[PDB]
């Protein structure tokens, strides 16, 4: 097992990415953090999104370079590795969203990526 | 002339008494283990580590 | 008289009739109607302070502590946290004039309010409801009537704007942004005139975007006759400005191709895996070559796209955005003139976008850029760029913009303008108390209590000012009765006339009529209802 | 009637509502004890504060900026948190006037609470008001003087405006020291406004007076097992490519063999495949090497191999810096060599900073990036450090971008209550009044900044009053010993951009805040 317990606060959720070589991790400071299982160095750490994230859903169909975050912020915000930005957001959501589910992707109201 | 600015506010005299007690006591708390006839501490955390 | 009936029947059996009826409410008769009259007057009267250029504010606070000051009655009512059923059918009524003018959302509170305060006293010297509802309604039409009357025209074209200034003027005096007034009103008109169906139809606000960005002045508010886009180029050693820019639209991901269904490629060879990665390579150059092959000096993207694409538009001279939204990718397409392209393939030379400046815009030390693109040709989309102070002014000045934005489109769907300043409300009730005379006396009562309520906005208008409200009204009406002049308002700035034809206060006439309408059915429905039964 | 003081109750468990009494009264308090709040951290004797975190963490940071002050408390009054917008905005716009803006409009409030004491409608305290800041913002824009064009004075005025800014803050113990970093750091932007191009590294241990602005650049990554640790006349090359078990984005591919032997076949090919990504990138002709995500162990060695230097994991940040210094272009691919540019140093090697190891870039060839070093006693100091270089870096960079100058000190806060005043006198009516209480505010400013510093604030404010009323436009006050003088003479300027600023956000958010009569507040989700 990794069991790398590099983490000064808990995790609220730690989703393995599709690809079986890195994991995606988001601690309780509302910052997500990207950790490759190899080497263990923590390839970027995410600002933003203050309240503490909750839910981790990497892309579907492979593509391991965009997930999804959400927490206490009342926020459905969009992210990519390749840049370390938040591409999308979304502020439907008001109130502590506990579980995500990517289709577009559905959080609890369905988002579509296309439309916003 | 005669008598200055009256300094109203006594808050900042208090939280410069306060600071310089605090320091003094940490001072005063580690004095003893000063030179070679100083001696060791021993420090017990929270979770039961043990450290002298 | 509440609680319901509690009898447990004559023979001292258990009498059960409606589930948990030991702790249910029930109103009953006239009570009912006085409740629902002392709360709809309590919400008026709250409302009424904020009616008029002297109108103050309203600090609005929700249940996560975020502040919100405003003016707009629409937005008040709506986070007002109200509990009582007539107070929800109020915030509904103001809804209902928001979606359907924009303008008028405080009037129609205060008119209600006024109509069923009447009613209580009309009520108390023991009349139907009904036939005061009908009396409200026969008043309604009449001061309707005469609004058609006593309307005039304004020319909405495109040439001489002066009137759609003053109207948007006058809509605006009332809010925060009366000290850049007259370049808002200037922005506002512009903005719905470049995006409208001159046909006398629809003006589509989608084509308007609002944006708002803290930081600067009220006064640095523009309007671009383009898109403002919340993003930068992909690269940070691209140029930061493109003149003359043939914008390629598209919104396919700039990474190689991948089917939709469930796809596996076998690689069984050393050969299958050279010819894959050839075929990667590839894709990349090709995809590059294509978007190249169009002449185009900027591409823009809804997918984003990965590193060897973004070298590749470095290295080729190709200035390029990801990660652009939808609604954005729909609004550059509409201003630049250009398609929008789902694939590399299907990218010509006639559906590259045109737009005369693309460029890199800061915002002091904050780290934040965004994207600028205008200058285009015939550009049919405008964007509204707000600067302010802080946050909250920033979302009033959007709200107060919105305001203006539907009284100019409430004008170009009918250009019949009524002068305000409490005019129409004193002709109006002028008329229906002439109506009044000639009516049956029974009726006569509710016709003159309509009027009565009619005349409160110029009484609101007068004691928000500081004058004495009904001195104020009383000679501004015996005025209008000597001089036959319909447009003798109430003097609220002290501009030393009471003729607001050459003070410019100017109402558009749908906007009038609806509050009459939309207050006169509430205080209908509010009469109609004779029991509460709350649990 | 009212909404809340009725015999039925319109809200629901839990709303409230203030009307004008009550929510005039509330404004004004919260505004109050804002503006108190952060004042006394105000003008060169201007003290600190300790911020105490009530979490589980107990951050602990002790500052003189007014922004970061008003940021990390729990405020529960609206018209407090409009204050705290307002600092905060203006934060982001402009480096400084964090504090002055919310005194100055903690002060109009005041005067606005009095006014309505003396029964004046708040509509014509907002109109007067109007005028008074037309007036004001007319004469300040008239006071400045633009230096622009002569590049000795217009250093001369950067060094003088770095100076000011520094002067409140915990850095006014080295202030020449940090006055010349500050300037030096700001002109090697070559007049971009990147104010991330200047990385500020905090090194525990040493003196506050230790702190430097390094010649080249500094690095906090490591360099590989086998590379060297020192190349002169190095050859750059910033990529930002995979070089980490880099598979083909054809995330659909598989490899589907009948053979063990087949796999080892795939693997070798795997490793061909890195292996000419690794001469592709050396045929460039490169002493250097700098991958903005992870190099791997296998790359790594032929780096090693190669005799080339290869830095791994150096961030966006870390690469645009790099690119900004060198002259070098963040590539990802390799297969024209001759249409990317190198960055070029004269010598690469490790340094020691107290405990830790960093890559030095010596004798850049642009140099359009910077690298600040402080050293402190304490984490606080560091802090502080770094929030007063910030400060500074953003005041210079603003006058870089406009050379408008004028004078502070108080010297334009009277100059501005003069026009206001010289416009209060010749109108009619309580506007008259709302100006002269907004002059009042003005002065006040400076009452303040020479109440900090324990002076006669009175006397002082007279004595400049009078000499602005007798022509005198240059008058300021001298903290020095704490008597007026020249301004000009005494070298105490600033950025016009700052104080307009200042100005305009504080009328704005006064005049926002007057505006309120009534206060509903929807119940808590507490
Ligand atoms: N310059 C003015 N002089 C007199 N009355 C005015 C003036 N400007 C606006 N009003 C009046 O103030 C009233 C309130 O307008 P406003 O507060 O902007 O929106 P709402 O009608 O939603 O309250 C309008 O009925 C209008 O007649
Ligand atoms: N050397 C000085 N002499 C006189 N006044 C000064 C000096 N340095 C700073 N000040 C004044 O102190 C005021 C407060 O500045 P400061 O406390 O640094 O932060 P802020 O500008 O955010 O309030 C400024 O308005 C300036 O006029
Ligand atoms: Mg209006
Ligand atoms: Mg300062």
């Amino acid at each position: 097992k990794k069991s790398v317990a590099m983490h000064t606060n808990y995790l609220s959720a730690c989703s393995f990415t599709n690809s079986d070589m890195q994991i995606l991790t988001a601690s309780g400071d509302g910052t997500c953090a990207l950790w490759d299982v190899e080497s263990g160095q923590l390839l970027q750490s995410f600002h933003g999104h203050g309240a503490d994230v909750l839910c981790l859903d990497l892309a579907p169909s492979e593509t391991g370079n965009t997930f999804v975050s959400g927490g206490c912020d009342k926020k459905a915000m969009v992210w990519d590795m390749r840049s370390g930005q938040c591409v999308q957001a979304f502020e439907t959501h008001e109130s502590d969203i506990n579980s995500v589910r990517y289709y577009a992707f559905a959080s609890g109201r369905l988002y579509d990526l296309r439309a916003d | 002339r005669g008598k200055g600015a009256y300094q109203d506010r006594d808050k900042p005299a208090q939280i410069r008494f306060s600071n310089i007690s605090a320091a003094k006591a940490v001072a005063d708390a580690i004095r003893t283990s000063l030179g070679p006839k100083g001696m060791d501490k021993m420090i017990q955390d929270g979770k039961g580590d043990v450290t002298i | 008289a509440s609680m319901g009936t509690l009898a447990f029947d004559e023979y001292g059996r258990p009498f059960l009739i409606i589930k948990d009826q030991d702790r249910k409410s029930r109103l009953m008769g006239l009570e009912a109607l006085k409740s629902h009259i002392m709360a709809a007057k309590a919400v008026a009267n709250t409302m009424r302070t904020s009616l008029g250029p002297n109108g103050l504010d309203k600090m609005m606070v929700d249940k996560d502590g975020d502040v919100t000051v405003t003016n707009d009655g629409a937005t008040i009512l709506s986070m007002m946290d109200v509990d009582h059923q007539i107070a929800k059918l109020m915030v509904e009524l103001s809804k209902s004039q928001d979606d359907e003018i924009g303008d008028g959302t405080t009037g129609v509170v205060v008119l209600a309010g006024a109509l069923l305060e009447e009613a209580e006293q009309l009520l108390d010297r023991g009349i139907h409801p009904i036939r005061i509802a009908d009396g409200y309604e026969q008043a309604a039409r009449v001061a309707i009537e005469h609004l058609d009357k006593i309307s005039d025209s304004v020319l909405v074209d495109i040439k001489d704007t002066e009137p759609l200034i003053q109207t948007a003027k006058t809509t605006l005096g009332s809010k925060v942004v009366n000290s850049c007034h007259r370049q808002m009103a200037e922005i506002a008109v512009n903005a719905v005139l470049t995006v409208a169906d001159m046909e006398r139809r629809d003006v589509d606000f989608e084509l308007i975007k609002v944006e708002g960005k803290v930081g600067g002045r009220l006064e640095d508010t523009k309007l671009i006759k383009g898109v403002i886009v919340d993003k930068d180029f992909s690269h940070p050693q691209m140029p930061k400005k493109v003149e003359d820019a043939k914008i390629a639209i598209l919104t396919c991901p700039f990474e190689p191709p991948k089917p939709k269904t469930k796809h596996k490629l076998d690689v069984t060879s050393v050969e299958d895996y050279k010819a894959l990665q050839k075929y990667e390579k590839e894709k990349f150059e090709e995809m590059i070559q294509q978007i190249k092959e169009t002449g185009a000096n900027l591409a823009i993207c809804q997918w984003g796209f990965d590193d060897e694409a973004n070298h590749l538009l470095l290295q080729n001279n190709l200035p390029a955005v990801r990660w652009v939204g939808g609604p954005e990718i729909e609004l550059i397409a509409i201003a630049t003139g250009g398609r929008i392209v789902p694939r590399f393939s299907e990218l010509t030379a006639e559906k590259l976008g045109f737009a005369g400046l693309v460029q890199e815009i800061s915002f002091g030390t904050t780290k934040d850029k965004m994207l600028v693109i205008e200058q285009c040709k015939n550009s049919r989309a405008v964007t509204i760029f707000i600067r302010g102070g802080n946050k909250m002014i920033i979302e009033e000045a959007k709200r107060s913009l919105h305001d203006a934005l539907c009284v100019i489109r409430n004008l170009i769907r009918d250009n019949r303008v009524v002068y305000g300043g409490g005019a129409a409300e004193i002709s109006c009730a002028l008329a229906v108390s002439q109506e009044a005379d000639k009516c049956p006396t029974l009726e006569q009562y509710a016709m003159r209590a309509f009027a009565d309520a009619l005349e409160v906005i110029p009484m609101a208008l007068s004691e928000n000012s500081g004058m004495n409200p009904i001195q104020t009204m009383t000679e501004v009406r015996a005025r209008q009765v000597k001089e036959m002049n319909p447009a003798l308002g109430i003097d609220c700035l002290h501009k030393g006339t009471n003729d607001m034809k050459q003070q410019h206060v100017i109402e558009t006439l749908i906007g009038k009529k609806q509050q009459i309408s939309l207050a006169t059915q509430m205080v209908r429905m509010i009469l109609k209802i004779d029991d509460i039964r709350k649990p | 009637a009212s909404l809340s003081l009725a015999p039925v109750n319109i809200f629901k468990a839990g709303a409230d509502e203030e009307r004008a009494e009550t929510a005039r009264l509330t404004s004004f308090i919260g505004a109050i004890a804002i503006g108190d709040l952060v004042k006394s951290t105000l003008g060169p004797k201007g003290m600190d504060k300790i911020l105490l975190s009530s979490g589980r963490d107990a951050s602990l940071m002790v500052t003189n900026d007014g922004a970061t002050i008003l940021k990390n408390i729990g405020v529960d009054n609206p018209a407090a948190k409009v204050l705290v917008d307002m600092s905060r905005v203006q934060d982001d716009e402009v480096g400084d006037g964090t504090t002055s803006v919310t005194v100055l409009a903690a002060e109009l409030l005041r005067e606005a609470e009095s006014l309505i004491a003396k029964k004046i409608h708040p509509q014509t305290i907002i109109a007067g008001w109007r005028e008074a800041t037309k007036a004001a913002r007319e004469a300040l824009l008239s006071s400045a003087v633009d230096h622009g064009s002569d590049e000795v004075k217009f250093r001369q005025d950067l060094m003088n405006i770095a100076g000011t800014t520094l002067s409140s803050k915990l850095l006014t113990h080295h202030k020449d020291h940090f006055t010349k970093l500050a300037v030096e750091a700001v002109l090697r932007l070559k007049g971009s406004g990147n104010l991330e191009a200047i990385h500020i590294i905090k090194k525990l241990g040493g003196s506050l007076a230790d702190s430097y602005l390094d010649e080249g650049f500094l690095l906090d990554k490591k360099i590989g097992v086998n590379q060297p640790k020192r190349i002169e006349n190095a050859k750059i090359l910033i990529a930002n490519t995979g070089m980490d078990t880099d598979k083909i984005k054809i995330f659909g591919s598989r490899v589907r063999v009948d053979s063990t032997a087949k796999v080892a076949e795939i693997e070798h090919a795997e490793k061909e495949k890195m292996k000419e990504k690794v001469e592709r990138i050396l045929k460039h002709g490169i002493n250097c090497f700098i991958n903005r995500q992870l190099i791997y162990n296998y790359p790594e060695q032929l780096f090693g191999a190669a005799g080339v230097m290869a830095i791994e994991h150096a961030d966006f940040a870390g690469v645009e810096r790099l690119a900004l210094v060198t002259g070098g272009e963040i590539a990802s691919t390799f297969d024209h060599p001759e249409l990317v540019k190198l960055g070029s140093c004269k010598l690469i090697e490790e340094v020691m900073i107290g405990e830790d190891k960093l890559i030095h870039f010596s004798g850049v060839a642009l140099g359009e990036a910077c690298t600040i070093v402080l050293r402190g006693a304490t984490q606080q100091i560091l802090d502080e450090a770094e929030r007063s270089l910030h400060d500074a870096l953003c005041v210079l960079a603003q006058t870089v971008k406009d050379s408008r100058t004028v004078y502070g000190g108080g010297c334009s806060e009277m100059l501005m209550a003069h026009a206001v005043t010289q416009l209060a006198n010749r109108t009619p009516g309580k506007e008259a009044v709302a100006m002269e209480s907004y002059a009042k505010a003005l002065r006040m400013l400076p009452t303040i900044i020479a109440d900090n510093a324990g002076y006669d604030s009175a006397d002082l404010v007279a004595q400049l009053r009078a000499a602005h009323s007798e022509g005198n436009t240059t008058a300021g006050l001298d903290m020095r010993e704490g008597t007026i003088g020249d301004m000009a003479i005494l070298g105490i300027t600033e950025s016009f951009q700052v104080k307009r600023q200042v100005l305009l956000s504080a009328a704005e958010a006064a005049e926002v805040i007057l505006r309120v009569d009534n206060i509903i507040k929807a119940a808590p989700r507490k």
